[PDB]
């Protein structure tokens, strides 16, 4: 149930090309070749046999540059020793599992002691070991993989960290790994898709920048093998410190992440994907990177399948297919010509401007085509004359027949060129293709897809759908691929040759599609011949300038662009929607859909991405009247070209809420280090009667920048009445608003957009499909900002969380669920120069920007953000969204936390790649208390300050602050307002005497406590005095609390209302406990009275715990201590009774409850065994009274140990701490230790007590090791 | 704990008058700080507020390009610096506190300020002693009529501050461009002339003192 | 742009009568508070916090109320406590205060005390005086005040200026001062000056000429 591992880190040589150079274990004959084959220096981690480190354990060369590959299981530990003995220190901050502050590997806001801060630098030499949990919930779930993808790493500089190769591997299963892997079949490869760049390593003081796979580019893996018919586990893991993707594809095969076919392997900064698929094949594949630009030349390794010797239940395949229809499938009959013709990207233009956008890609001109081109389609003829049309048809245009298959179909694709240059045919995603009749090759031709059919040529293809190629009951029932030409990939793409394909399920029939295309026309084949047609002038020349090219970039939707694709669909009607990016593109598109939403992967989202050369299938209900545009999200789109509407049109309660758009003034970072700037966010208001805009307080602190939450369940009504006030105009849009049908006649383009100091209403009813699923969690997060300029205004600061929840969960007055401490996170990037309010900000006096970037969670910078504090057993809800352009992949982690997502299935993940636009909720419960971080995971992000903290604390720690026994000195007590010799330190609870409180007559009093520290508060007791005969004290109160000097702000926790009003006491000797759920972190904190009686008098006492929650009960009173653990000495043993060491529990009764020795002098002792290693900050003693005799113990030793004979007493300044201990039976005495201790048994022995020696005891503590 | 504001002014339509507001006997900086307007009419009108720990004020609505607030950490005061004086600025300006935190109220005032619209000059009073009729009873009415300044008032009152009660100090007309009030008292047939009332009407803009005893025919 | 509004105006009160004025406001509040000004004093805090009593205040007053209407009971007014009040509030900005509120007690009508009085030595040398009259401790403020002079009478040239609900017995008092010139004085006989209250039918009243006293 334990297994132990031992490292280091060496810096040595590296080449990207050669192999053979990663075993510097024994020297060898090679230091004359100082031969272009280039060579940097490379840092990593070194595996060892022993302890001593100097047996240094091969490795193959398929790992690479990764460090060695680690495992483990539930109910386990890890236990690893680092030792760096290269040059930068090193750390180890590891994903998945659990530690202890104790082994984490980054230092921050954290307020901790540096014992538990060692482990955040290993430097050279030394050693420093870590320990990991892999607890209970770490595990892995069920329709999870048998073993699931994390890694570690060392976190010291993650910019140079990860470009100098500090990395590794470790995978975690779950109780069913120790069978005999088959060693002649599992293999389980692991791989890294990293891109190191060397111009910001550790040691590099303009440098070259890389994409290797473990560090190989061009083709240079070896070591590849998996078996012949029997599938392999792929566990990858992407890297880069730039931001970037990687569109993967596997040669021949497809792919199985989660429980959906994946062509592509799109992998963004930090991935985490466990992929399967079967090797049906022999023989030597490639796997590359297939990102249009073609920086990405080394993504590229070698892969050799081959026969083994002698299918084990390892998720054996699970996309089952056999009988449960009727029909068989039908050979099909197609017949393609790819001749040539002429086209409008766009049949309906208009305006002839010059400053318009539509004028340089369009506007025809004496050196500008703009609008017309000459290209070459895929055209559908009925029979093999080929001289006759089947129809073709607008809003499916410059593109070819649909391309219909089930399982095991047939399609005859029969073929004929009337180009002018040879053209090929050939499908993707499809992996069983040849020629109809015969089974073998031409002439030299290795492989069929790069042969060209020369002009008039007429072949006929066979392509057949197997299973391995399809779906899997989990994704929809049609995923989406293309076909084209391939004898020249990019420019027969950019000629104009592209065609669907559909690989559907059995158990206008299959509706209309969408291309999303960067038609590259200055790469056509009738580049050369579109001028002396269409041009008015023959040497044009001079074509070198880079907007030529910028003129005919066709950004276009189909083959339309600037609103010219205007297709139509009924209300009520259903659709699917097959979409596609293919094109020049580099990148994905953040396509999404105005005033609609659509089911993805069986989920609801708002905008969908889509990778370069990925096929995604979506499906949506139609249900919004009237005309909606489309768009890309991705900036410069859009402007340039792809549009295209939509023309849609016909053929209990109600939650209130008052929201308005103020414009405030922002610092990201007044901490750490300053300007502060001007931005236009929501806030929640009370009233039209626009005055009070509602206070945001503890339940709604974090959010900072971002807009209120708007609740709403299901089946019942969402009503926002918003008035605009700022300078400029904005609006409010949702994808979720659901006018109602109205103005018939023709339809209308959705108004929206409200001039600045106007208000308009929006009211519509809440459907079943904006909630979340049966099976999703309990309340799916949505999207909504401002539909002016979708990108301007979004960096200006209009964004808020849509919170949809379901069924009867949205409960209470409060309007919240009150079950779930709910946060949202927004992770981003913030560029003020596109912002309205920009050219206000030249806030100086009288040339590079880099600081007005800010990589800012919720508009935060350096841990600056408060307001993250969680339970610590409640199960707690995140929202994580991102917005903005394409770099915006952030990889959101939680430091050492691990997450659970529902996509249809409840998967596992401890870092998420947060594309833009889609928003998606998960769900985590924390074990381990103190305050963590929250970081993107990109390396230039963390350093850009892109991070906060968040702390989880102890519901159960709740100590006397100081107030009674003199822990609280009397110079922290301050107040003003005090009548006469009623002094605020006579505050103290449970001091009576002639005057004993704190009163005054004055009206606006109160009273201020310094705790000297940022301290964790958890109640206040709150008592009065007597003056005789009348009772005096505070009827009604409410709280003020600090963290600084003045950044005070009131109590509003539990929602209520404006701030929480508490309720004081009702009698003179009676004590009231004010407790509250949300608690406080302060050091200042002040009271103020609202209804005394005659006078505002006080006696209190603060309850509370310090940052980190240690001052933590052990068991010893709840009985979750074992009396096995609990003896002494002796015990007086006897018949009467017996006194056992198990009886001196605090507060445990009976009639003999306590421990009592034998013979009573100052040697005698108990002790206390904890089974582990556990930390103790204090102890209570408490004595007993049986019969008319008090017995109690005035003073105590205390010595502490590690094993069972051995004893180191507990000494302070100078000598030994003698604990003074009751001076009655009944109350407890807490004597809080310090320093703190970490032991595993201890004892406590008496000096000194009255009558005869007895306790009962309590033990304040708390976990580590 | 007192706030000692400073006497009135007097300005002509549209100029630049700075008043005061000295502290009482305690930490003036933690705490903020309002003026009033209270017009011869209406209950009240805010005039805003300072958070004066280091400056930072603001501004009401009605009014707007005219005033000023400043600030004197020094003999801890604030100050109310009126720009283009119009001729409706005749109010009483007040002081304020709000305490030191949450909801920002009030708990101290002060004395006033008001001198718009004018036009007129200033002068000392005149000092006119009262008479009797002839003999009547043991329930006799006494006065002090000064009739003649402006720049309202005097120290009025019997001897500075001692023997006087049951006085009716009357409002003081306008009537037309000088003031005018009159005094009251009433004493029975056993204290005048015996006890040497002497009235007395120091004027405060000219530092005059006129005191003129009074005595029958 | 916070409206509060008074209710009422001003009342007609009577020494101990459970009475209340209400503070009703457009834009709704959590915390009320009110103010005492006795007479244009310098005004004075008297609850705050919706309901409790500040130090300093005679226990008879209350009040209280949440949201769009505030009120402030008083069990038994007395005189002392009779001057002006106005409802504040905090909850936005501008902190628009209430209109206006003011007591007058009950107590009974109170006939004129009555006197006049003569020129002086040093004023009658100065292109004329002053014929002063006063009436002390009456109830109600109602009044009429008009003069006489052998026959021929003036009506303009008066100088009236009430005074304002008392304590000590919620009366009120009254000014008058009406002159001319030095050859109105040694040439003309009588000198009269009325006093017709809601009291005494005929006016409680003195006597006239240039010589005698
Ligand atoms: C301010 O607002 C906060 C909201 O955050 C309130 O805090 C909650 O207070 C309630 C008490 O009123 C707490 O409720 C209790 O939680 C316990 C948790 O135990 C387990 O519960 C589920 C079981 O499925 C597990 O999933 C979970 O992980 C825990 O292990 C429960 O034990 C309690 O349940 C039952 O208790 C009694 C039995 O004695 C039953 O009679 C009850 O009917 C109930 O079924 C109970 O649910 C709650 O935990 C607090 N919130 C959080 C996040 O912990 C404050 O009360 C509120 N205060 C004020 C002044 O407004
Ligand atoms: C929203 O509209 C109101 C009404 O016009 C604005 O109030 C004006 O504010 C300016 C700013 O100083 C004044 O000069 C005008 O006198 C005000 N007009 C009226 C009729 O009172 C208000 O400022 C506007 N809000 C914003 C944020 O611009
Ligand atoms: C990989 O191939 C590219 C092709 O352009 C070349 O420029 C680069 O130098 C090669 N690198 C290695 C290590 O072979
Ligand atoms: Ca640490
Ligand atoms: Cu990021
Ligand atoms: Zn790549």
């Amino acid at each position: 149930a334990i297994r132990r591992y031992y490292l280091g880190a060496v810096e040595l040589s590296w080449d990207y090309r050669q192999s053979e150079l990663l075993r510097e274990l024994h020297v060898d004959t090679r230091f004359p070749a100082t031969a272009p084959s280039v060579l940097y220096k490379k840092t990593v981690f070194v595996e060892f046999t022993d302890q001593l480190f100097s047996v240094a354990r091969p490795r193959p060369p398929w790992m690479g540059l990764l460090g060695p590959t680690i495992q483990a299981e539930v109910y386990d530990t890890v236990v690893v020793t680092l030792k760096n003995m290269a040059s930068h220190p090193v750390s180890l901050h590891a994903v998945g599992v659990s530690f202890w502050k104790s082994s984490e590997g980054a230092e921050y806001e954290d307020h901790t002691s540096q014992r538990e801060k060692e482990d955040d630098k290993v430097l050279p030499g030394k050693s420093q070991t870590y320990v990991w949990q892999v607890l209970k919930e770490n595990g892995p779930t069920a329709s999870d993989p048998p073993c699931l993808t994390y890694s570690y790493l060392s976190h010291v500089d993650l910019v140079k960290d990860l470009n100098s190769g500090l990395i590794g591997a470790l995978l975690v299963c779950r109780e069913g790994s120790l069978t005999r892997e088959r060693t002649q079949n599992l293999h389980e490869f692991v791989l890294l898709f990293a891109v190191f760049d060397e111009g910001k390593s550790w040691h590099s003081a303009a440098q070259p920048a890389m994409h290797t796979v473990n560090g190989y580019v061009n083709r240079s893996l070896p070591g590849l093998i998996g078996c012949h018919k029997k599938s392999v586990y792929w566990h990858v893991i992407g890297m880069g410190t730039s931001p970037e993707v990687h569109s993967i594809f596997l040669e021949g095969h497809t792919f199985l992440v989660r429980h959906h076919r994946q062509a592509s392997l799109e992998i963004s900064p930090l991935t985490f994907l466990t992929a399967q698929t079967f090797l049906m094949d022999l023989g030597q594949f490639l796997l590359f990177c297939h990102i249009s630009s073609h920086h990405h030349g080394g993504m590229e390794a070698h892969v050799r399948v081959e026969s083994c010797a002698e299918d084990g239940d390892d998720v054996s395949p699970f996309i089952q297919i056999r009988s449960v229809a009727k029909k068989h499938p039908k050979t099909w009959v197609h017949y393609i010509a790819a001749e040539e013709e002429d086209w409008d990207y766009a049949p309906l233009v208009l305006a002839p401007d010059d400053r318009s956008y539509k004028s340089q890609y369009l506007n025809n001109g004496p050196q500008r085509i703009g609008r017309k081109y000459k290209k070459v389609r895929f055209m559908a003829y009925t029979d093999e004359t080929f001289k006759t049309r089947e129809a073709i048809q607008h809003e499916s245009g410059i593109l070819g027949p649909l391309l219909y298959g089930e399982v095991g179909d047939t399609l005859l694709i029969i073929f004929k060129n009337q180009a002018s240059r040879p053209y090929n045919i050939y499908p993707h995603g499809i992996t069983d293709v040849r020629p109809l009749y015969s089974r073998r090759l031409p002439k030299g031709v290795k492989h069929l897809k790069d042969f060209p059919i020369l002009p008039g040529e007429i072949f006929k293809y066979k392509w057949t759908v197997t299973v391995e190629d399809g779906p899997t009951k989990s994704d929809p029932r049609c995923l989406t691929r293309y076909y084209s030409s391939f004898v020249n990939m990019e420019r027969d793409l950019a000629s104009g040759l592209i065609g669907p394909l559909l690989i559907c399920y059995k158990e206008s029939d299959k509706r209309n599609v969408i291309l999303f295309s960067v038609f590259d026309e200055n790469r056509s084949w009738y580049l050369t011949e579109n001028i002396q047609r269409f041009l008015p002038n023959p040497a044009g020349v001079q074509l070198e300038d880079p907007e030529f090219q910028a003129s005919n970039i066709m950004h276009s939707i189909n083959g339309y662009v600037f609103d010219s694709l205007q297709l139509s669909v009924c209300l009520h009607e259903v659709a699917y929607w097959y979409i596609l990016s293919i094109g020049a593109q580099t990148d994905f598109l953040s396509v999404f859909f105005s005033g609609y939403t659509f089911k993805h992967k069986m989920v609801y989202e708002d905008t969908l991405t889509l990778f370069p050369f990925s096929g995604e299938t979506v499906f949506m209900s139609m249900e919004n009247p009237g005309l909606w545009i489309l768009g890309c999200h991705n900036s410069d789109f859009r402007n340039r070209g792809m549009t295209a509407l939509l023309k849609v049109s016909s053929c209990k309660r109600t939650r209130h809420y008052f929201i308005a758009a103020v414009e405030q003034l922002w610092d990201y970072g007044m901490s750490e280090s300053v300007p502060r700037f001007k931005k236009v966010v929501f806030r929640e208001f009370a009233d039209g009667s626009f005055t009070q805009p509602s206070y945001r307080g503890e339940l709604n602190k974090h959010l900072g920048l971002l807009g209120p939450y708007i609740r709403a369940e299901v089946e019942d009504n969402i009503m926002v009445t918003f008035k605009n006030q700022a300078s400029r105009p904005y609006s409010f849009y949702s994808s979720l608003i659901s006018y109602p049908d109205d103005q018939e006649q023709g339809a209308e383009p959705r108004h929206n957009f409200v001039q600045p100091n106007e208000t308009r209403t929006y009211f519509w009813k809440v459907q079943h499909h904006m909630a979340p699923t049966e099976d999703e969690f309990d309340c799916k997060a949505w999207a909504y900002f401002s539909d002016v300029d979708l990108e301007k205004d979004v960096h200006s600061g209009l964004i808020g969380p849509l919170l949809i929840c379901r069924a009867n969960t949205l409960n209470a007055a409060h309007g919240r669920q009150v079950t779930v401490q709910e946060f949202a996170l927004f992770f981003t990037i913030f560029d003020e120069t596109k912002s309205w309010y920009f050219t206000e900000n030249v806030e100086r006096n009288c040339t590079l920007k880099e600081n007005y970037r800010f990589h800012a969670i919720n508009g935060y910078v350096m841990d600056t953000l408060p307001g993250l504090v969680m339970a610590q057993n409640q199960r707690i809800r995140w929202y994580l969204l991102s917005m903005g352009s394409n770099e915006n992949i952030h990889s959101i982690h939680f430091s050492g936390h691990v997450f659970s997502v529902r996509k249809k299935e409840e998967y596992k993940m401890a870092v998420y790649n947060l594309y833009p636009g889609v928003f998606e909720t998960v769900e985590m419960l924390p074990s381990k208390v103190g305050i963590w971080r929250i970081e993107c995971l990109i390396g230039e992000h963390l350093q850009a300050g892109m991070s906060t903290t968040f702390l989880v604390y102890s519901k159960k720690c709740q100590t006397p602050l100081g107030m009674a026994s003199g822990h609280i000195r009397d110079f922290q007590i301050t107040a003003s307002g005090q009548y006469g010799q009623w002094a605020p330190k006579l505050a103290r609870l449970h001091y009576s005497g002639s005057i004993n409180a704190w009163s005054t007559k004055e009206p606006f009093s109160w009273i201020k406590v310094d705790l000297l520290a940022p301290m964790i508060i958890h109640g206040i007791k709150t008592q009065g005095a007597r003056q005789k005969f009348s009772s005096l004290y505070i009827s009604q109160f409410i709280i003020m609390y600090s963290l600084d000097g003045k950044k005070w702000q009131t109590y509003r926790g539990n929602s209520t209302g404006t701030l929480m009003v508490f309720f004081g006491n009702v009698d003179s000797s009676g004590i009231k406990h004010n407790i509250f759920n949300p608690p406080i972190i302060a050091r200042y904190i002040r009271l103020h009275p609202t209804h005394y009686s005659i006078r505002s008098t006080l006696r209190m006492e603060l309850m509370g715990c310090d940052l980190n929650s240690c001052s933590m009960p052990l068991g010893m009173e709840s009985k979750a201590i074992s009396d096995a653990q609990i003896t002494a000495s002796s015990y007086f043993t006897n018949m009467f009774a017996t006194w056992s060491p198990s009886k001196a529990r605090l507060h445990l009764q009976g009639r003999s409850n306590a421990w009592r020795p034998q013979v009573n002098n100052p040697k005698e002792w108990l002790q206390v065994d904890f089974q582990k290693t556990m930390k103790v900050t204090g102890v209570t003693t408490q004595g007993v009274k049986s019969l008319l005799t008090s017995m109690y113990v005035k003073e105590f030793l205390i010595s502490s140990s590690q094993d069972g004979h051995q004893w180191t007493l507990f000494f302070q300044n100078g000598k030994v701490k003698v604990f003074q201990g009751n001076q009655d039976s009944f109350t407890p005495v807490v004597n809080s230790l310090d320093p703190p201790l970490l032991t595993r048994y201890l004892r406590i022995h008496p000096q000194s007590w009255v009558h005869q020696i007895a306790l009962r005891m309590e033990v304040l503590g708390c976990e580590a090791q | 704990i007192q706030l000692v504001q400073s006497g009135p002014e007097l300005k002509k339509p549209g100029e630049t008058v700075k008043i005061s507001c000295k502290a009482s006997g305690y930490t003036f900086t933690d705490y903020s700080m309002h003026w009033v307007k209270q017009a011869p009419g209406k209950g009240l009108k805010w005039m805003g507020w300072i958070n004066t720990e280091t400056g930072e004020p603001t501004y009401a609505d009605d009014f707007k390009g005219r005033f000023a607030f400043s600030l004197e950490t020094s003999a801890s005061s604030a100050y109310l610096q009126i720009n283009n004086l119009k001729n409706e600025d005749t109010a009483t300006y007040f002081c304020a506190r709000c305490g030191n935190y949450v909801d920002y109220a009030i708990d101290y005032w002060g004395q006033g300020t008001s001198v718009t619209v004018s036009s007129a000059k200033t002068t000392a009073p005149s000092v006119y002693p009262l008479a009797p009729v002839c003999t009547t009873g043991s329930s006799v009415t006494l006065g002090c009529l000064v009739k003649g300044y402006f720049p309202e008032p005097v120290t009025l009152t019997w001897n500075s501050g001692s023997l006087s009660s049951g006085v009716h100090t009357f409002p003081a007309v306008l009537q037309s461009d000088l003031y005018t009030l009159s005094s009251s008292v009433t004493v029975t047939s056993s204290t005048w002339p015996s006890q040497s009332i002497t009235c007395n009407v120091a004027h405060p803009a000219s530092s005059t003192k006129v005191d003129k005893k009074i005595e029958p025919r | 742009e916070n409206v509060l509004t008074q209710s009422p105006a001003i009342m007609s009160a009577s020494l101990g009568e459970k009475v209340t004025m209400s503070c009703r406001a457009t834009s709704s509040v959590n915390y009320m508070y009110w103010y005492q000004q006795k007479s244009d004093a310098s005004p004075k805090l008297w609850i705050f916090f919706t309901s409790s009593l500040a130090p300093g205040v005679p226990a008879r007053f209350s009040g209280s109320g949440s949201g769009n209407s505030y009120s402030l009971t008083i069990s038994s007014v007395e005189g002392e406590a009779a001057a002006t009040y106005y409802c504040q509030q905090f909850t936005s900005s501008p902190f628009g205060s209430g209109t206006k509120l003011e007591i007058k007690a009950k107590r009974a009508d109170a006939a004129p005390t009555v006197s006049i009085f003569p020129p002086s030595s040093e004023q009658l040398t100065s292109g004329g005086a002053s014929v002063v009259c006063f009436l002390n401790n009456f109830y109600p403020k109602d009044i009429n005040v008009k003069w006489k002079i052998d026959g021929s009478e003036r009506q303009n040239g008066v100088l009236n200026s009430w005074t304002d609900q008392d304590s000590k017995d919620s009366t009120y008092s009254m000014s008058s001062t009406l002159t001319l010139t030095k050859d109105e004085y040694e040439r003309h006989n009588s000198y009269t000056c009325e006093a017709t209250h809601s009291t005494k039918t005929s006016p409680i009243v003195k006597s006239f000429n240039r010589n005698e006293c």
